[PDB]
RNA sequence: AAAAAAAAA
RNA sequence: GCCCUUCGGGGCAUUUGGUCAAUUUGAAACGAUACAGAGAAGAUUAGCAUGGCCCCUGCACUAAGGAUGACACGCUACUCAAAGAGACGC
């Protein structure tokens, strides 16, 4: 397949004020704010265009490793590192539910799309699927081997795809709320997914592979290969984008359908951070898809813009068919 | 009756619960007794009420 | 509030004690050794 | 079932049944060791000695 | 995917050495004094 | 000695025990949901061209906006002028990644250690 | 206007 | 038993319920007995966890306590060799 041309990414703005790794981001449905959670413990809500810092809102007693601002409801979801999972109320900035259940450490959450419910990860091991009204674990998503890292949740069959640290990636049927199928194919930790917005195929990230597949079948459809670095993060946006974000602070920018990496970048840390500290915990697009909102392990949301300046006679597609 | 049933389940019937609602051991307890007769809140409330 | 105590007594006594059911939550007496256990869990996952 | 991808395992349970003359419950496990891990060139060289 | 050809070279890059601890001694061991200040950047830092 | 212990195995989740229901666990709280009131946005999606453009105009208009573009008595004394560049501190307010050497840190342990 | 806190043939 | 009848007939009402009261042989327990002597590489010791075919007190199955509740401390070939040189070797 011959790849699309894909302008370049380039850093845009540079947000200080965590005190700890950001390793949640959450934008609302209108685009207007998004959410850091951050290992300082703390929700801070920054306006999207300018930057600004809207609003800092504390209810975890550890680090913040998930959120999700609801599209249909006026909540905010959060999970953190002290077995909590919460549900906030924005018309009150004031946590209103609990879901309690998870034995240790939450790692990710998600909504599902179209009907209310909560689909929690953790290091337990499991994904509890909750209820987002009566607060009640319906489903006890249990298979895995080790800590779910990820997690999406999907319109249709398979609804619920959990990726774990034991390398393997399970798609679950959820109104049975038992597996439909196993992909073995990662050999270490899949720390990252990512679903398609247009297409129904979706991305699994473990260290130094990014293995692309089908739904419902999951069957193999490419691997996104040149990442040599333990992937944390994934996002695509709608004009075929995947952001491949790395622990050592990688950037991999590659183009969904042919796979073809059009960029490699080396994120910046901050004045006084470490070079271990070098390194993207969290990643997603805005709505519109014009930005990419970085979280960053020197404490740091990084904005990345396209390069509107760039042709695609300026930066071509150095693509060898063989 | 319902509360000496209670307690005589438990098998701690070195407790008396007389007839005004006082539960008093009837001999000296060990650690274990003591341990194990501790009752609750909602029992003694319910024994008070 | 007392058929619930008396109710939750009566089911200890004859369904018996649930003794980890339901994790506890992270109190004050729990926060650093809660950190080092994520933080060890954190370690060792970069590491494998 | 703990361990199900460990090679030593499972080369210590075919030689367990080898040593004691099991011939067919060995080739039960070899199959299914070399089916559990196709990619592992132990089993397989195991399997063809 | 078929698996990785390493050399000596990378298990000598992933060699972990024994840790020697300046504070704890679970088991009690007795430590040479070599390999107990092996750790010990003090003596090898820079003054000037 | 070994009794005391990390976590190599950390303990894994179970599903829910399907017996009878006699113990009360979760009083009922916050049991109805609310919804994005039209006005509360979000129960609206437009296209993303729109949204890039909206996006886009928003950046520039914060840009806008930040640009604004629409005998004497002291001379037995020693030492004289020691403090010329010493108000001059407060030029940017500068973030350093360490909360070692941040200045949040300094004020703190200056204030408290005495 | 109770617990810590008074030990396993 | 009543009620209706053209004196032939008909109507109203319709299937309860846990080996029985029966204390050895269908399962309750401490005390008591001889004892015993409360963890962290000398001595004395504040604890907080971890894992569950170990539980106990408690409404707490989103506290807290029970010696930090106790348990933990044992065992230890098996993905397994290669070169070099020696032998009134065979």
């Amino acid at each position: 397949p011959r790849p699309d041309w894909h302008p370049p990414w380039k850093l845009m703005r540079v947000i200080s004020g965590h005190l700890g790794w950001v390793r949640a981001l959450a934008v609302e449905p209108n685009n207007q704010w998004f959410a850091s959670g951050a290992g300082d413990r703390t929700i801070k809500i920054w306006d999207l265009a300018s930057g600004q810092l809207r609003l800092t809102l504390t209810g975890h007693i550890s680090t913040v490793r998930g959120l999700a601002v609801s599209p249909r409801h006026p909540y905010m979801f959060s999970c953190g590192e002290d077995k909590m999972v919460k549900c906030w109320d924005l018309e009150t900035n004031k946590v209103i539910r609990h879901y309690h259940g998870h034995l240790s450490g939450v790692y990710t959450l998600k909504l599902h799309p179209t009907l209310d419910v909560l689909v929690t990860g953790g290091r337990d091991g499991v994904a509890r699927v909750w209820d987002m009204r009566t607060r009640s674990n319906v489903h006890v998503l249990s298979g895995h081997t080790g800590t779910v890292a990820d997690l999406v949740c999907q319109e249709a069959d398979p609804q619920v795809i959990t990726g774990s640290l034991d390398s393997t990636v399970r798609m679950w049927d959820l109104a049975a709320g038992k597996t439909m199928g196993v992909l073995t194919h990662h050999k270490k930790g899949v720390r990252a997914l990512v679903t398609h917005p247009t297409e129904f195929t979706f991305a699994t990230a473990s260290t130094g592979s990014i293995k692309q597949w089908k739904c419902p079948e999951g069957a193999f459809m490419q691997n996104f290969e040149g990442h040599n670095a333990i992937i944390n993060t994934l996002a695509v946006n709608d004009q075929n984008v995947l952001f491949s974000g790395g622990d050592n602070g990688s950037m991999s920018f590659w183009d969904w359908k042919s796979g073809y990496r059009f960029q490699s970048l080396d994120t910046t840390a901050q004045p006084g951070s470490l070079d271990a500290e070098l390194g993207i915990m969290s990643s997603t697009f805005d709505m519109s898809g014009a930005r990419l909102i970085t979280g960053e392990a020197d404490k740091t949301i990084k904005i990345w813009k396209e390069d509107t300046t760039a042709t695609p006679e300026t930066h071509p597609i150095e693509w060898k068919p063989s | 009756n319902m509360l000496n049933l209670l307690i005589h389940r438990k098998n701690l019937t070195y407790l008396h619960l007389d007839y005004n609602f006082n539960l008093k051991p009837v001999k000296t307890l060990t650690t274990k007794e003591r341990k194990k007769s501790r009752f609750g809140n909602a029992f003694h409330l319910m024994r008070e009420i | 509030l007392l058929e619930r105590w008396l109710g939750n007594l009566l089911s200890r006594q004859f369904e018996g004690r649930h003794s980890k059911g339901v994790a506890k939550t992270v109190t004050k007496q729990r926060v650093e050794s809660h950190f080092d256990l994520e933080l060890r869990a954190s370690v060792m996952a970069d590491l494998m | 079932d703990v361990h199900p991808n460990n090679t030593q395992l499972w080369i210590r349970y075919i030689e367990a049944e080898l040593k004691n003359r099991n011939i067919n419950h060995a080739r039960n496990l070899l199959d299914r060791a070399v089916t559990r891990l196709p990619r592992v060139s132990k089993l397989w060289y195991k399997y063809v000695y | 995917s078929p698996p990785r050809k390493l050399t000596a070279e990378d298990q000598e890059a992933w060699r972990i050495p024994p840790p020697v601890s300046m504070w704890k001694n679970p088991k009690g061991f007795t430590i040479p004094l070599d390999k107990r200040l092996a750790a010990d950047g003090r003596q090898l830092q820079e003054v000037q | 000695t070994t009794a005391h212990r990390p976590t190599f195995d950390p303990a894994r989740g179970k599903e829910a025990l399907r017996g009878p229901a006699y113990h009360q666990r979760l009083l009922p709280a916050y049991t109805t949901l609310k919804f994005r009131q039209p006005g509360q946005g979000g129960a609206a999606d437009k296209s993303t061209r729109d949204l890039r453009a909206e996006l886009e105009a928003a950046e520039a208009a914060h840009y806008a906006k930040l640009k604004g573009a629409p005998r004497r008595w002291d001379e037995d004394v020693v030492f004289k002028n020691q403090a010329r560049g010493t108000e001059d501190k407060g030029k940017r307010k500068e973030f350093v990644n360490d909360l070692l050497r941040s200045d949040f840190h300094k004020r703190f342990m200056s204030k408290y250690v005495r």
